[PDB]
């Protein structure tokens, strides 16, 4: 932070670092996806049909 | 000026200067604005002697 000049019978400032730490906050997403029986006992086959 | 503090030392920079109004008559006018929010509370609390 900056810093300003003053006299008089105040006592003397002196500049002031800050330091600050954040951490991150998990989320996630979802989704589905159905295939019917009918579907799994066609693509089933691998070459007889 | 030099002397220590709590944690090491400390240097307190000063410097001297002076300032002249060479204006023969008023050479600043200032005058209120605006008004803001009032600090005090218009109440009633009487006073006790």
């Amino acid at each position: 932070q900056p810093m300003i000049a003053r006299d008089g019978p105040h006592p003397v400032d002196q500049p002031v670092h800050n330091y600050m730490v954040k951490r991150i906050h998990k989320r996630s997403l979802s989704a589905a996806f159905a295939i019917a029986s009918e579907a799994l006992s066609l693509l089933s086959n691998t070459y007889v049909d | 000026h030099h002397h220590d503090a709590i944690g090491g030392v400390n240097f307190t920079l000063t410097q001297p200067r002076a300032h002249v109004d060479l204006g023969v008559g008023y050479t600043a006018v200032c005058a209120t604005a605006a008004l803001r929010c009032p600090l005090t509370d218009m109440g009633n609390t009487a006073q006790n002697l």
